[PDB]
């Protein structure tokens, strides 16, 4: 058994982290108390769930989690909430005034003052680890903390834990649930600085989640709560192999090995099905073939884009529930004869498959119905570069006028970083295109 | 009211569509780079498909199908026909063709057939073309192979060599050659609409199988006849015979109709090509929707068999039909999505 | 369609299906970036305060 | 806790300041003795942004009251909520400023400014995390204009990393006390260009036209103008005073793309006279809010382009309908939004309405059309300055013509900087 430490940075990172740890506890049968009746090795263990939970002599199961925000109101809700007993004060870290949606302020000004402390509270958890694997880092692209502080943290984690893998769950900005204007700046700034420091990153576009909630949960005006519970489901299906018995994606290194042949192109597309309203009176449960086929509809992707007009480098299918290999392969055969699935020439055309028999757990009173079988597809397709193109175009439009740039310069940054970061992104878009197009 | 943007300066068709929409009083035009458009009349090259469908609360529509180039570029049309089971290695209505690179190449299979033709004492003239050959340039009709294989390598574009249809149908009076241009509109539901009005693009010169290197005898594009040929305009305006004349002619001269003789298999070919690529380009479940106007070019051999020769992704119209057809695009392609306050199209059902 | 590396356990199983074969910055360096930007703030702040001091001197002269 | 320190200076500053404290006190359930008597705890979660807590379940405004004359501050202490205010936060001279910027900024106000800063310090020290300052004042008198902008310069010197925003009342000949207002306003505007992060431009000319033409008040009083001001002030501060995660700096970052262009056009719907049975519809709130008639800066938005826009809807309503109508109004006005700031129109909904209305909306527009306001002031300034008319009131306090010439030039640079971005394209 090798341990994983989860780091949640900024508003989006913290609130998604709470939704995830909530769901983890329900999946492993851990109570808000922190007690796990079914763990019969009291006060210890090297079971698979111990990858994410440590144990106290009193039988309390404690997330291997650090929450970090530069203002305190979000983490205070953690300290008062339903899982307040789960965590310990030194895991929750709050500054006093935030980054004001300003990358430079989260990275340079405020970040310099809290980075050393954060790495100390992280060291305290890494010291409880026999075999630390690495880090899962949750954050927004758009916030000044999520963008600016995260890139600083990621740089220093490469210094202090240089052999360790680092995975990101990153919220890509959507105007429909954002009141900010400068998020394209923060997104390109944090991606440039974090790229050589992240082994594998799962982007989630709030636009896609927001639409899924509206179309399939019949929620006319989704909140962050609605979005985060759906995101937590997807995150759980991605991390389930680190927390349960299995032979696929059992350590963080296997994520890069299976999903990322090129280090720079390390942004796998997630697609999830089925999303079913819990208010549906009557619902006909979907088969292995139907949920698998849904993994190739852009309407179910975490990022809207068209994989037909790109090429695959890798594709994993992660099933939870009543699934056996025969039905998966019958579905894949049928799907291949009717969908445009082009792999790059130098990669094998095929799917790695993991099945876990427990069906997805849903939060009681949430919006998602229980289902008998669900799947999350992780495909490294060049089509996700469409999200880079969108965001770089917004960046270009504003930066040609230097709109808002004075806010960043005012906090110690130089215009040169803007153009340096945007050139990296220009190279990235080219990297994707010579991989995916002829 | 509805908004739209215009990004192909040089499009006869959507120029007139611009005018039509404004004159309805319910369409406002924006500038090239304003993104809160309902409709994009896009550029031909590197249209930013990735940026469409991400404007909150705007239903967005573009006049091109991403991926439709597989059909509308000569090298890739060859590859699509030979590799798609729907069409297959010996599809009956496309000339035996070969993609050949200068300097997945077929230079050897090209010769295997060419050789068996040599010994067969049967017709073995070929033609070699490119998508970069504008206004009649870059093509070579030759009865001896390596005369065209050297013409291929003397420039850097990828070419196709196809068996030249030696025995074409010839109009009378004139002993003159032609090809048929059909305009096809595919809407956001992927309904396939064939404009009822086609046009024949004629040769003013009589055909002459003897000398291939003389070309306005063999090459029917509107421009080359307009510029290179001495007899340009005798029988019909602009070397453009329309369907009513061509039909009345096929009855008088051949005791048959355009419908039975040619159009049945034109409609078959159009459906075969477009249904084949539908899974790859359909926008039915996508966050933006597409339509596109295509120009299909056909040849008719003397047995009244129809051959497909190219598909044009950005076609122009005949002056006579712009009003009618452009108004048809509005009604079928645009107002279908953005409704306002008989028909000229033949729906090819599938 | 070839299946391979099928592993099984009570919690589930996994396998691979193949349809076709194929055809570092230093701690010191960070600390320097963070400190050069802090210096740029201090210099901008000092110019503002010099500007305000000039304004105070004008107020005295009025 | 992100506290705001409020300063009100001069006659206009204190009159509109007191209405503001009256209006939001009622919204938070605080009565004229500072005792809470509300019915929801939404009222108290952000109470501390503007109020200090004193033992005895009292809430005391974090407000400092300044004037060079005692008159208008005796009337504050008289007025409905006069007892609420902390008595040591009344800071007053006796001389008065005579509608003379030079007296407020350089001679009479210089005498009093240190006393004001002692009270500011003693309010800031008691702040867990000071968010910034807001000042209410006019630009046409001497105290709010001249001494108000002196305070802002001093506050910046002592708190240079703190947000300084203002509600600034612009002079108009339609509502006019003296001929020298264009001088006082032009001198003040240059100060504001340099030393505020956000200035809400409350144009007395717009408030007059609104009262006279839409509300059909034939003889508008200061009371009628301030009814509109108070509605707007309650509006813009709604999302600082009730739950919804942006401090003043975060609002400034997303509203101000160039540092000097931070002068906002306010607006409000529905426009009302003092003394509304029909609730408006979300479509009606939206279109009124974007129509020139509801603009409290006498500028035509169709004569410029919006760099950023914010709108705050209040009342129980459909966020779905708000999103739809907002995205609507942007398409019939699509040309009037710059295309090189993507998604520059942002919205909030708060389900607590203002007193006396179940639906209302407040408008915050950063439009390049605001230049019409500064051109108007600059033309009135120049009309007198080309003959050096009335300058002796200012040279008599130590000022030099050159300082007026610089103020004029600085003002016209601001107008040209706006015109630059109104013609900028993508
Ligand atoms: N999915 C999801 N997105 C969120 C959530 N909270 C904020 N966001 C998004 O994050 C972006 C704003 O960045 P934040 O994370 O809120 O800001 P921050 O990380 O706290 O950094 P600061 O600027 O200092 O506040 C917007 O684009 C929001 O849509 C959340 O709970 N769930
Ligand atoms: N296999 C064949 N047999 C006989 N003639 C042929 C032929 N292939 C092409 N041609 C002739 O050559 C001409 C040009 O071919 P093609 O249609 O590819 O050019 P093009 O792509 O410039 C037409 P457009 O301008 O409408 O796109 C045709 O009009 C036709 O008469
Ligand atoms: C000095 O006076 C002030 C004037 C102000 O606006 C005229 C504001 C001010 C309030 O709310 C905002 C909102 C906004 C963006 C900007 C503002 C803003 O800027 O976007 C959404 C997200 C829609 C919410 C409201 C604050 C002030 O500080 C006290
Ligand atoms: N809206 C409004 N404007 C005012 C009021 N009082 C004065 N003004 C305007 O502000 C200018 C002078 O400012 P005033 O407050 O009277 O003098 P100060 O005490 O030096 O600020 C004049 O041009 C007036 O039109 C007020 O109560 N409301
Ligand atoms: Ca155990
Ligand atoms: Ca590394
Ligand atoms: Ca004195
Ligand atoms: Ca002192
Ligand atoms: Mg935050
Ligand atoms: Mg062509
Ligand atoms: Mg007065």
């Amino acid at each position: 058994m090798r341990e994983c430490i989860s780091i949640h940075v900024g508003q989006a990172g913290v609130q998604i982290g709470n939704a995830c740890w909530e769901l983890y506890c329900l999946e492993h049968g851990i109570q808000p108390d922190g007690q796990m009746p079914s763990d019969k090795t009291i006060g210890g263990g090297d079971d698979s769930f111990n990858t994410f939970f440590s144990e106290t002599g009193a039988g309390k199961h404690v997330p291997r989690a650090v929450f970090v925000d530069l203002e305190p109101t979000v983490i205070d809700e953690v300290r008062t909430g339903t899982y307040r007993q789960l965590f310990h004060p030194e895991q929750l870290i709050t500054g006093k005034e935030d980054a004001a949606n300003n990358y430079a302020r989260g990275h340079y000004t405020i970040g310099k003052e809290i980075i050393d402390l954060v790495l100390d509270r992280i060291r305290k958890l890494a010291d409880q680890c026999t075999g630390l694997q690495g880090f899962l880092v949750f954050h927004s692209f758009g916030g000044g903390t999520g963008s600016g502080f995260t890139s600083l943290l990621m740089e220093r984690l490469s210094v202090d834990y240089g052999k360790k893998s680092k995975l990101e769950f990153s919220i890509y900005p959507a105007p429909q649930v954002s009141t900010a204007v400068v998020e394209p700046y923060n997104s390109i700034l944090t991606t440039h600085t974090t790229l050589e420091h992240s082994d594998c990153a799962f982007m989630v576009d709030n636009e896609a989640i927001y639409d899924i909630c509206r179309r399939n949960l019949d929620i006319e005006r989704p909140t962050y709560t609605n979005l985060n519970r759906l995101i937590s489901q997807i995150v759980s299906s991605i991390t389930a192999s680190l927390r349960f018995d299995g032979a696929l994606n059992v350590d963080l290194t296997e994520f890069q090995t299976n999903l990322v042949p090129y280090p720079r192109i390390h942004f796998p597309l997630a697609t999830y099905a089925p999303v079913i309203s819990a208010e549906k009176a009557y619902h006909e449960q979907l088969s292995v073939a139907e949920i698998t086929n849904a993994c190739f509809e852009p309407a179910n992707q975490m990022v809207k884009c068209d994989p037909r007009h790109g090429k695959y480098m890798a594709c994993c299918l992660l099933y939870r529930g009543d699934v056996v290999p025969k039905d998966v392969n019958a579905a894949i055969a049928t799907i291949k004869t009717k969908r445009s699935i082009q792999f790059v020439d130098w990669c094998p055309t095929g799917f790695k498959v993991g099945i876990n028999y427990q069906p997805p757990t849903v939060v009681p009173g949430g919006d998602l119905a229980k289902v008998q079988r669900a799947v999350c597809m992780l495909s490294n397709t060049t089509a996700i570069a469409e999200a880079w193109a969108r965001l770089d175009h917004k960046f270009d439009l504003m930066y040609a006028k230097r709109a808002f740039v004075h806010w960043y310069v005012g906090e110690g940054m130089e215009e040169g970083e803007f153009s340096e970061a945007r050139e990296d992104m220009a190279a990235l878009e080219k990297d994707y295109e010579e991989v995916g197009v002829d | 009211m509805y908004t739209f943007v215009v990004r192909d300066e040089n499009s006869s068709v959507y120029a007139e569509v611009s005018r039509l929409l404004l004159a309805t009083g319910q369409w406002k035009r924006l500038r090239k780079d304003n993104p809160r458009f309902n409709l994009m009349l896009g550029e031909r090259n590197r249209l930013p498909f990735g940026r469409l469908g991400h404007e909150p609360g705007l239903v967005q529509l573009v006049n091109y199908y991403r991926g439709a180039d597989k059909l509308c570029r000569k090298a890739s049309l060859v590859k699509l026909i030979k590799t798609s089971p729907e069409l297959s290695e010996s599809c009956t209505w496309f000339p035996e063709s070969y993609v050949i690179y200068p300097t997945t190449d077929e230079r050897e299979v090209f010769l295997a057939a060419y050789n068996r033709r040599r010994e067969g004492r049967e017709g073995n003239v070929w033609i070699a073309k490119s998508s970069a050959g504008a206004k009649g340039e870059g093509i070579l009709i030759s009865s001896e192979a390596s005369e065209l294989l050297d013409f291929i390598d003397e420039q850097g574009q990828v070419h196709v060599i196809q068996k030249y249809l030696e025995k074409p149908l010839l109009l009378e009076p004139g002993h003159r050659k032609f090809d048929i241009r059909s305009w096809v509109l595919v809407d956001h539901l992927y309904n396939i609409y064939l404009y009822r009005e086609g046009v024949l693009r004629t040769s003013s010169e009589p055909y002459n199988s003897a000398n291939f290197q003389d070309k306005t005898c063999h090459l029917t594009n509107h421009c080359i006849q307009k510029e290179y040929s001495k007899n340009y305009g005798r029988y019909e305006e602009g070397n453009e015979m329309f369907f009513e004349e061509f039909n009345q002619y096929l009855m008088d001269a051949l005791n048959t109709t355009l419908e039975n003789s040619i159009l049945l298999q034109i409609k078959h070919i159009i459906r075969s090509c477009l249904m084949c690529i539908e899974p790859a380009i359909s926008t039915k479940h996508l966050h933006y929707q597409s339509f596109q106007l295509f120009g299909f070019d056909f040849m008719v051999d003397e047995e009244l068999k129809v051959w497909l020769i190219e598909v044009n992704g950005a076609p122009a119209c005949a002056q006579k039909l712009y009003a009618e057809l452009c108004q048809g695009i509005v009604d079928v392609a645009i107002s279908s999505v953005f409704p306002l306050a008989t028909s000229i199209f033949i729906k090819l059902h599938h | 369609m070839e299946v391979i590396e099928l592993n099984k356990c009570t919690s589930g199983q996994s396998f691979e299906v193949i349809l076709k074969p194929p055809s570092d910055p230093s701690l010191e360096e960070i600390q320097k970036k963070l400190e050069a930007a802090e210096e740029r703030r201090k210099y901008q702040e000092a110019e503002l305060l010099k500007h305000l001091a000039e304004k105070r001197e004008h107020e005295r002269e009025v | 806790m992100r506290e705001i320190v409020h300063i009100q200076a001069g006659q206009c500053g204190n009159q509109i300041g007191a209405k503001f404290w009256e209006v939001i006190s009622d919204e938070h359930g605080i009565d004229p003795t500072g005792s809470y008597h509300g019915d929801s705890d939404l009222q108290l979660e952000r109470i501390n942004v503007y109020y200090n807590e004193a033992a005895g379940n009292k809430y005391v405004p974090r407000a400092i009251l300044v004037d060079l004359e005692p008159g208008t501050m005796d009337s504050v202490r008289s007025g409905p909520f006069g007892q609420i205010f902390r008595p040591d936060n009344f800071v007053f001279g006796q001389s008065g400023a005579g509608n003379n910027w030079a007296k407020g900024h350089y001679t009479e106000g210089a005498e009093l400014v240190d006393s004001v800063l002692d009270v500011v310090r003693k309010e800031s020290e008691s702040c867990d995390c000071l968010q910034g300052f807001q000042l209410t004042h006019s630009l046409g008198g001497g105290t709010g204009s001249g001494m108000g902008t002196l305070l802002i310069s001093k506050i910046r010197e002592e708190y240079p990393d703190r947000i300084m925003n203002t509600f600034s009342v612009v002079p108009s000949p339609k509502v006019s006390d003296t001929v020298v207002e264009p001088y006082n306003a032009t001198l003040s505007v240059h100060q504001l260009v340099e030393n505020t992060d956000e200035t809400y431009c409350i144009d007395n000319e717009a408030l007059y036209d609104i009262c006279f033409r839409t509300l059909k008040l034939t003889t508008p009083t200061y009371g009628d103008l301030n009814h509109l001001v108070s509605a707007t002030m309650s509006g813009v501060t709604t999302c600082l005073r009730f739950p919804g995660n942006a401090d003043l700096r975060k609002l400034a970052v997303n509203m101000v793309p160039f540092p000097r262009l931070h002068f906002f056009m306010p607006g409000f719907a529905p426009l009302t006279s003092r003394g509304q049975y029909r609730a408006l519809t979300v479509p009606e709130l939206t279109q009124q809010m974007f129509d020139a008639k509801n603009m409290m800066a006498a500028c035509d938005p169709r004569h410029g382009r919006y760099l950023t826009v914010a709108a705050v809807f209040r009342g129980r309503m459909s966020m779905k309908e708000v999103d739809e109508q907002m995205l609507n109004v942007q398409n019939k006005n699509s040309s009037y939004f710059v295309e090189w700031i993507p998604n520059n129109v942002k919205t909030a909904v708060c389900d607590i309405p203002p007193r006396g209305l179940k639906m209302s909306a407040t408008f915050i527009g950063n439009s390049t059309a605001i230049q019409e306001l500064f051109k108007r002031i600059s033309e009135q300034f120049t009309a007198m300055f080309r003959r050096k008319a009335f300058l002796h009131w200012y040279t008599g306090e130590g000022m030099d013509e050159m300082e007026f010439t610089e103020a004029e030039s600085n003002m016209n640079d601001l107008v040209s900087e706006y015109q630059q971005y109104q013609d900028a394209t993508a």
